[PDB]
């Protein structure tokens, strides 16, 4: 979430939570998701499977973190 | 680390090199290409008879030949096109059924396919699709216009990218192969554009188009991805063709400045004229070795994206600046049609545009290394 | 010093401005220039009825301003090609009786001249030129081919360039007005060629022509300096042009860089895109101030060759810059020929050949710099 | 529209040039150019006595003369940044009296000012400035570090934009001249950096300075748009100096070509030498005229800001080409320090980014444009 | 064909990574550089007891991994010109005897080797050698001045190329190795230039110094041809340093973009910046994949040199746009000398000249292509 | 305000309003200043004299309405 | 005639005398004859008027040497 | 022969014969060579030793022609 805020928005987005639908804002897209997935490698030794890169899991910060610590 | 083809590829390199001479659409050409097996290269016997299921390298380096030898560069732009960005994605995306169905076919050229994403208002952000596809039971209704879709007037085949979930962003696209006889499908006419001429541009409308849901490549949701690894493969294996033909303006250069004369010397004498052919020599041992370390890179299962991407730049540039420096080198002559020189710059200058902007390329690299 | 064009030439530049919206080979707009007073400029009106007489700088702002609101550049060209390579010899070194008896239509356009000197083996080095003239009487005959020659097809005289004097060398040759009935003239079909489609281009063969020795511009022996001093009128004059076209490409793609939107932002929010922009202003302002200052350098009566082949050179590079720059701003609807916007480069590429290429101008340039 | 000079500019011009060989910080050389008139070019009588009033154009050939004949590009910008970053906002927005007090020592250079804007975190983006200035009665008290001000050693007065309002951002920010002795200043060593060593580049901390509200520059908000108009008179004259600089570099190139010979020919005599040569002429006849034009234009009361960021731009960037070339040119001898050849590229590289980088000045012009 | 190090060779590369930290002339670092193996990795165990006879993939992988890792590059230089212009020709062309006695002190860097062929009149053309060497009984004397000797001051032994016969032109030089001790020998003190501190540059002078003829590396005559395969080493291997230089250069740009901030978005949020990083990584691809082809080509017994000048070439081209380009990206910072950027540009410069300037690169490029 | 939406925000800020504080939120700045003065030019045949250039005039849309009614 | 030699020939024509055949052998062109008219200008103050520019003037040193003389 | 006059020297030096001193003039240089070398591996199928190269066979034309045969 901090990384989301500083590395993804930058500028402001302080109104960032757990809850801020990612996709739908556009956050994440095919650029910002090669920077979220190498912080995630990075941070939490997890390699998101290629089959679980879709809308249930990342679309918040909440679910997005669901699926790491299934992984 | 070597750069040494083996005795095989090198055969094939020859063999392409050799079926250059051999050559409204010109469909016969293509039909030959066909049965050389330029649609069939990287597609497994287990689905097309005559299937090569070649490795990336050696595939790179038959169309590199075909590029070098055959003057006709839209046509194995066509053929690339429908190769790259349609029969890998189905290969790699479709349905066991699917792949069955279509692919001994486009293996052969006997069926086109034709890519289509790129919309009025989407043409290097493809994140918001208007094109959108509605689930009806075991169906989907596709609607929406597609605007430069190569092969789009030969088409047997579209594979269409569609918005199937607004709410979902880059995760709610789907892909789709809408056969061309899908009611509701019309077609405008070939483009004048200034160059790749044998190549077909075009818009094409989905007017309320009906497919079963079995046409749907991969998932609901995964069309963004499949579009991104569609483009991997077209962006690292389509841009070969330009290496070729880079090597045929240089030799053409070369010859050139060795037989023109100047007041009693050739003009291979002027600095000016020689400097410039080293760097188009330069350029193109560069863009080369790109596209190669491009296909290596690809084979290894790592994100091969950076190395892509900075290939399908520097050849695109190096093209440009070879049809430019080639008429430069060959003077009026050059500049005349007869002088068989001003097709590349005219196709060179698509490369450019086509399988994402340069700019875009740039994008790309800079996420890959890791710029913010 | 100042940058300040007076009332008047500002008034003719905002009428050339108004006169493109006005507008096989397009006699009936040849004609309207013609009208407008395009052939006129600079024949004074001893010569001619209309004939404006104009300075350097007020012809080539008029210029200028039909180069950027006439999308027809290579209607312009022929036209200056015209004017500049064949009028103003004429004008310059023609007795009084030839220049009555030629200017008249040549400054209305009725009549039409094309200026031939580049040969099977003569382009960058014409300093030993196949085509011969030999006197006999009061008579030249006059035998050779000339092998790029605009408004070949439609001349009405031809300004030719030939041997008289091996032995006499630089100093052996000698300028002749041939008109297009001298019998021993034959014309090849117009070349295809890349771009400038409205100015023909043609091989042009003198099979023994014999013409009166009135016909000849200067003294025998003259013609490699009659001809520099009309390529330093054509090189000067007839890349205004130019400047106009990359103005309109500037504002083209202003416009369309404001107006086109990727994503949710004008692609002007790219700077990948603005500061290509920038860079095509940049290189526009700087031909634009080249060009004026060639212009008035050319009317101080100092060697004015170094400031002119700077100006050929710097802009016919711009030009080709523009055209490439316009098509990246454009993307594919810049690669359409109904983008219209592909035509620039086309043409561009023309203006770093015609009147020396760009490596003849900056053998010029060095020379003028006093390299040895 | 003319490129005459007056028989005075002229004059004034040759002078310049001869003044070149009469010539820690060197002070002495420093007061030398004071005598010559240098800092007291754009001043009137009124304000300094020997102040000459010239006006932009007279003030930046006299600038380019001494760009030409002085090597030490340093300290003539040095000089430049004194009279145009600080004695010109003083002339244009101080107080009577304050001009009474402090031009003319300024224009003598008895007193020498230094610009001060940048700070840890801003340097091309200025909008939000961390020194702070708050009001107190009849005085300002001064709050922050600045970091890179040219004179910073050696200033008798800091011309310092600091935050007055934050709320009202661009519009909140004041000028202010500060004197050398006001308690709570302190510099840092003289920076090691690249080139122009004669200009001192220094951190400057003013930890609570006190000064007297007579030492604002224009009213409280102003700041940012007397900062602009002090950048629009160093962007253009300052400028002047390189474009002396690069005929220098011009000169001694032609000159080393004719004279150094490689296998029993001048060197002049290989076109990737002499062509490379014909272009530092190009670029420097055009950075030339886009500087006369800017002088020009800022004259006229339009707004000239796009043609004195392209004047900048092409300036500093054909300052740095220019460097590289005649390194080139001279071989191993430009490399070492005695070949005299390697300021230019050390000092060039400055250009490029002092008064806003070339990045901004593609901003500025593609807001001139009107880009959105 | 592949792009794969073997274990050992990426053990290796990790080893000259880590080994840039543990770092008047630094003769101790140099002496670190000689435990290491620098100056042993392509020297046979046969005349070196701990020489590694790496083959040059091994040994360029290693030098890139070096040039990255130690930021003293004049060094690194230093150290090559020792290996490749005077080791190697040792290696290849000494007697048994010379081998056994030099290369075991070469190898490990207890004795220093620098090549001397460059003269007051000889430098891109080497044919006309004024320093001469004449045959008396078993010795010969040589006599003449050589100009830009890297490690002149310090070298144990010069490289010396010498006129033996005026008359058989080309193939009437001859190669020797002169000890320092040799009377007649002076040496002038380092030249200050504008890079590569480290690695000193020297006039040297020969007055009739007598050597045996057992000093001589191969036969009289065979100079020209050792010197050519001798510079086929340096401009293959040597190189490899600013590969390395150039993905520090391109990482501390990446880093620098993400971590500094202009108006609340890092810098790498502009295409101006980001865009100029990502074609430094372009041209680092590229010259890195240009440097392995050629290293690889060097090993296969075929005519490398083409492959070897587009090597060097581009290398040293790349490495003077990344010197440029970290300035930019850098700003003020990167003209400090502080900021740790500036010596890219200032080597680099040097890069463009040594080991052949860019233009004689071009020569021999055009050769190989079967210019005439 | 349709004109600081389209040309100046582009992209959303369609909160904006009347009240919208220009100077404080950056909206108005060196380079928007320009483009906003030329169209106060064109669209309304106002050019604002240079001291009028502060913060009382460019608070927001209101108060810069204000004083292009003034002159 | 050293002036020929050196900057218009630099490299051998050690042959060349006052009756070399400057046109002829094409050691006068339009690029030499711009340096040999400056040489003309700056070592003998005269510039040579367009009338004079002929094969009669230029066919050699000697003729071109007795041009500058009636010059 | 035909080979050095067109290839190597182009324009003139149609004065060239078997007993052109090649090294002594300057015609056979490190490019020339290149050029000589490639030629006589096409024309004559023969690949010139390193220890061959020197100034007893390329004296002039006779001495490698005579070399040629040899090989
Ligand atoms: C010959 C040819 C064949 C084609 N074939 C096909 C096909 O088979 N199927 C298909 O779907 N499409 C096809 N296209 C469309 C092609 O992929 C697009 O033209 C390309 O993606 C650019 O889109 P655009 O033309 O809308 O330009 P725009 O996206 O409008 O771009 C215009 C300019 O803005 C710049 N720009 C846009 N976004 C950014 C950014 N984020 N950063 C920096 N700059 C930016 C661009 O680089 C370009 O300079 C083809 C195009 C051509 C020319
Ligand atoms: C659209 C168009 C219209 C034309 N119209 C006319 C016309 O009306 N009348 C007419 O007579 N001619 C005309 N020409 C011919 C034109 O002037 C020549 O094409 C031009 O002078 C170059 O000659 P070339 O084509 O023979 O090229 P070449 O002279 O064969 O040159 C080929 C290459 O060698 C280089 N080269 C040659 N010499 C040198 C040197 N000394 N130094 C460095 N490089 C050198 C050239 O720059 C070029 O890159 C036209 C050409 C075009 C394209
Ligand atoms: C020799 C010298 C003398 C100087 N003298 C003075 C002086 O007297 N007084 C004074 O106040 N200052 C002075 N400066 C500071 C100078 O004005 C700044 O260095 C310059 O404004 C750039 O700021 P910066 O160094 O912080 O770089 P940054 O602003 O951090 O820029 C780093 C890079 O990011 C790019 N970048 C930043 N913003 C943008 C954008 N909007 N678009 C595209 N790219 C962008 C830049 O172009 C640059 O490539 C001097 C600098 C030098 C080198
Ligand atoms: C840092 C450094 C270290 C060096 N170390 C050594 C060393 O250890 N040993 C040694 O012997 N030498 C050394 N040199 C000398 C170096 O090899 C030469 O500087 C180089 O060969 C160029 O020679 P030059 O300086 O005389 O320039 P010149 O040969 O005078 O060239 C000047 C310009 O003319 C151009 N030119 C010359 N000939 C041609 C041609 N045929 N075609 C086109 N252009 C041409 C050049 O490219 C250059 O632009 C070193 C130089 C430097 C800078
Ligand atoms: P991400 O999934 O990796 O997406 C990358 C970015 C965000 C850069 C995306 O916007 C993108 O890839 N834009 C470029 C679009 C593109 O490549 N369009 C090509 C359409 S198909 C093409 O032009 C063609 C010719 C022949 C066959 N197809
Ligand atoms: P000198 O008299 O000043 O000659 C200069 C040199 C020696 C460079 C000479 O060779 C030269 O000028 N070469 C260039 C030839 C040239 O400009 N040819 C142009 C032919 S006319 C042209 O192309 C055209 C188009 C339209 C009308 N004319």
């Amino acid at each position: 979430i901090h990384f989301i805020n500083n590395d993804l928005l930058e500028g402001a987005a302080d109104d960032l939570d757990q809850n801020t639908p990612l996709l739908e804002l556009g956050i994440l897209d095919s650029l910002s998701m090669v920077l979220l997935l190498a912080h995630i490698d990075q941070q939490y030794g997890v390699k998101i499977p290629e089959h679980e890169i879709n809308p249930e899991h990342f679309e918040n910060v909440a679910t997005l973190a669901a699926l790491i610590n299934q992984l | 680390m070597n750069f040494e083809w083996t005795h095989e590829q090198a055969e094939l390199f020859e063999h392409a090199l050799r079926f250059g001479k051999e050559l409204g659409f010109p469909r016969d050409n293509w039909n030959a290409l066909g049965d050389f097996g330029y649609f069939g290269l990287p597609i497994p016997e287990k689905y097309a008879k005559d299937g090569s299921g070649f490795d990336i390298l050696t595939t790179i380096k038959i169309i590199e030949g075909l590029g070098q030898s055959c003057t006709d560069t839209g046509l194995l732009f066509a053929g690339a096109a429908h190769t790259f960005a349609c029969s890998m994605p189905i290969l790699e995306h479709g349905s066991e059924t699917l792949k069955h169905q279509l692919l001994p076919d486009l293996a052969t050229g006997r069926k086109i396919a034709a890519n289509a994403i790129s919309e009025a208002s989407a043409g290097s952000d493809i994140s918001n699709l208007a094109t959108t596809a509605q689930k009806e039971g075991d169906y989907y209704v596709l609607n929406g216009g597609k605007s430069y879709v190569t092969n789009g007037s030969i088409a047997d085949y579209y594979v269409v990218y569609a918005t199937t979930n607004k709410k979902h962003g880059y995760l709610g696209q789907t892909a789709f192969v809408v056969p061309r006889n899908t009611p509701g499908i019309s077609v405008g006419n070939d483009y004048h554009k200034l160059g790749l001429r044998s190549a077909p541009l075009n818009q094409v409308f989905f007017d309320n188009c009906t497919i079963h849901k079995d046409y749907a490549l991969g998932r609901e949701g995964q069309g963004a991805r499949i579009f991104a690894a569609s483009m991997d493969w077209e962006r690292c294996c389509l841009f070969a063709i330009f290496v070729g033909a880079m090597q045929r303006d240089l030799n053409q250069c070369i010859e050139y400045a060795n037989t023109r004369m100047q007041g009693d010397k050739t003009i291979s004498r002027f600095q000016a004229v020689s400097h410039r052919i080293a760097d188009m020599g330069v350029r193109l041992e560069s863009a080369r070795l790109m596209l190669y370390y491009a296909a290596w890179q690809k084979s290894q299962d790592v994100d091969n994206t950076k190395a892509v991407a900075m290939s399908k730049l520097a050849i695109s540039e190096a093209f440009v600046q070879s049809g430019i420096d080639s008429i430069r080198v060959h003077g009026a002559l050059g500049y005349l049609d007869e002088g068989r020189v001003n097709n590349s710059i005219k196709d060179a200058l698509g490369s450019v545009l086509f399988s994402g902007t340069s700019d875009i390329q740039r994008e790309l690299i800079c996420n890959r290394l890791g710029l913010l």
